C-alpha cells in the first residue's frame, strides 16, 4: 500500500541549508500527514515535523522550528525538509513518515503523532571537511592476528578485504570512529594461522570510492 | 486552522 | 516537554524466551504510547499502538500493555529475526519523543578475549603521529576494560575504543582500542602495554612491546 522513500544529498557543509526530499505512493497524498523524523549517529530519534498533505499547514519540533520548513508538493505527492544553519549536530539519517493521530476523547482534543509507515531513511553528514583518501598502514605482531589500518579519510565510508575477497573467515572491520580532525579512521584485523605466517600471503585491499583511491597493501612479519 | 485541517482529515 | 526512559539499553536473550522491555514517563501519557523495530538498514516498523494494539501485519508474539507512566513490551518466544533495537515514543502531547532504544542480542557463552598489541610501522613513523592499536577478539559479553600503559605509567586520553556487532557465526564481539601518539612523544618512551580486563579471564591480560 503505502510506500515511501527519501532523496537527498549525502554532504552538506556548516552553515548552509540541508534539504531532503520524500515521494509518498499508493494512496492520496491530499488525505494524510506526512512528517520527518531522524536518528543521530549515536543520539535517540527525534521527531522534526509533520505537516497537512492538503493545507500545508503543520507542526514542528520547537528545538528546531526556527530552522525548519517543511513544504509539499501535490503534484509529485511529495513533501520537503528545509533545514537552514546546520552544522554537525545535524548530521543523521532522515526518515520520511506518515503522522496518524486520534480523538483524545472524550474532549474535542487530539493526541500527537504516532507513526504507522517509514521510509528506509537517507543519510546526511553535514561537515566541512574535503574530500581526501586514507592512508593505509599494516598492523602485524599456534594462532597469530593481523590487520591494517585504514585512517586519514573523508568522507564516509571505506572498503576493506583480504586478498580480493578469498579471505574472510575470522575477518573484522571496525566501525569508524571519526577523530578530532573531522577523519574518519578504522582498523580491519583478521585471525590466521601462526604456521602459515612467512609463507602465506595476505593483502588487505582498500577502496574509498568517493575519492577513487585504491590501495592493497600487503602485511609482512 | 491547523485543529480544523486535523478534525477535517478523520471525518 | 514529555521525557522517555526506556530500559535496559540493552538486554541478551535466547531464541524461544520471553522478553520484557520497560518505558516510562516523566509525566501521565494515559495510553498513548507506541512501539517501533528498527533492523540495520531497514526502514522502521510500528509494532504497537494506544500502549496494546497490534499494529496490522505484526505477529502477535508481540504485546504491549501499561497507562499513565509505567509501560512495557513484551515478545513471547523470542524469534530469530526479533534480534534488533526497539523505540518506545510517546505522543500524547506535542512534540512527540522517542527512548533512547533497547538493543536485544543473541545470549552466548562467556568468552574470554584473544589480546594482541599492534606496534606503530615505519610509514607511520614517518607521518609524524602514530597510533597504537589494542585488538580484543572474539569474546562475550561485551563489558570489557582496556587501559594503555606507557613506561609503567597510566596512558589516559588520546584513545578511542571502537566495537563491532554481534559476529554472525559464533555470536561474539570484538574490539580494537587505538593509542594515537604524536612521534616524538612515542620515541620519547619505550614500552607500550595494553591491559586487558574480562570475566571470562582468570586476571588482567596484559600484551606489550618495547619499541
Amino acid at each position: 500500500q503505502v510506500q515511501l522513500q527519501e532523496s537527498g544529498p549525502g554532504l552538506v557543509k556548516p552553515s548552509e541549508t540541508l534539504s531532503v526530499t520524500c515521494a509518498v505512493s499508493g494512496v492520496s497524498f491530499s488525505s494524510f500527514w506526512w512528517g520527518w523524523i531522524r536518528q543521530s549517529p549515536g543520539k535517540g530519534l527525534e521527531w522534526i515535523g509533520t505537516i497537512y498533505g492538503s493545507s500545508g499547514r503543520g507542526e514542528y519540533n520547537p528545538s528546531l522550528k526556527s530552522r525548519t520548513t517543511i513544504s509539499r508538493d501535490t503534484s509529485k505527492s511529495q513533501i520537503s525538509l528545509e533545514l537552514t544553519s546546520v552544522t554537525a549536530a545535524d548530521t543523521a539519517i532522515y526518515y520520511c513518515s506518515r503522522g496518524l493521530f486520534q480523538p483524545n476523547g472524550f474532549s474535542f482534543t487530539l493526541t500527537s503523532y504516532w507513526f504507522d509507515v517509514w521510509g528506509p531513511g537517507v543519510p546526511v553528514t553535514v561537515s566541512s571537511a574535503s574530500t581526501k583518501g586514507p592512508s593505509v598502514f599494516p598492523l602485524a605482531p599456534s594462532t597469530a592476528a593481523l590487520g591494517c589500518l585504514v585512517k586519514d579519510y573523508f568522507p564516509e565510508p571505506v572498503t576493506v578485504s583480504w586478498n580480493s575477497g578469498s579471505l574472510t573467515s575470522g575477518v573484522h572491520t571496525f566501525p569508524a570512529v571519526l577523530q578530532s580532525s573531522g577523519l574518519y579512521s578504522l582498523s580491519s584485523v583478521v585471525t590466521v594461522p601462526s604456521s602459515s605466517l612467512g609463507t602465506q600471503t595476505y593483502v588487505c585491499n582498500v577502496n574509498h570510492k568517493p575519492s577513487n583511491t585504491k590501495v592493497d597493501k600487503r602485511v609482512e612479519i | 486552522l491547523l485543529e480544523l485541517d486535523k478534525w477535517a482529515s478523520l471525518w | 516537554d514529555i521525557q522517555v526512559t526506556q530500559s535496559p539499553s540493552s538486554l541478551s536473550a535466547s531464541v524461544g524466551d520471553t522478553v520484557t522491555i520497560s518505558c516510562r514517563t516523566s509525566q501521565s501519557i494515559s495510553t498513548w504510547l507506541a512501539w517501533y523495530q528498527v533492523k540495520p538498514g531497514k526502514a522502521p516498523k510500528l509494532l504497537i499502538y494506544t500502549a496494546s494494539s497490534l499494529a496490522s501485519g505484526v505477529p502477535s508474539r508481540f504485546s504491549g500493555s501499561g497507562s499513565g507512566t509505567d509501560f512495557t513490551l513484551t515478545i513471547s518466544s523470542l524469534q530469530s529475526e526479533d534480534f534488533a533495537t526497539y523505540y518506545c515514543q510517546q505522543y500524547i502531547s506535542l512534540p512527540p519523543t522517542f527512548g533512547l532504544g533497547t538493543k536485544v542480542e543473541i545470549k552466548r557463552a562467556v568468552a574470554a578475549p584473544s589480546v594482541f598489541i599492534f606496534p606503530p610501522s615505519e610509514d607511520q613513523v614517518k607521518s609524524g603521529t602514530v597510533s597504537v592499536v589494542c585488538l580484543l577478539n572474539n569474546f562475550y559479553p561485551r563489558e570489557a576494560s582496556v587501559k594503555w600503559k606507557v613506561d609503567g605509567v597510566l596512558k589516559t586520553g588520546n584513545s578511542q575504543e571502537s566495537v563491532t556487532e554481534q559476529d554472525s557465526k559464533d555470536n561474539t564481539y570484538s574490539l580494537s582500542s587505538t593509542l594515537t601518539l604524536s612521534n616524538t612523544d612515542y620515541q620519547s618512551h619505550n614500552v607500550y602495554a595494553c591491559e586487558v580486563t574480562h570475566q571470562g579471564l582468570s586476571s588482567p591480560v596484559t600484551k606489550s612491546f618495547n619499541r
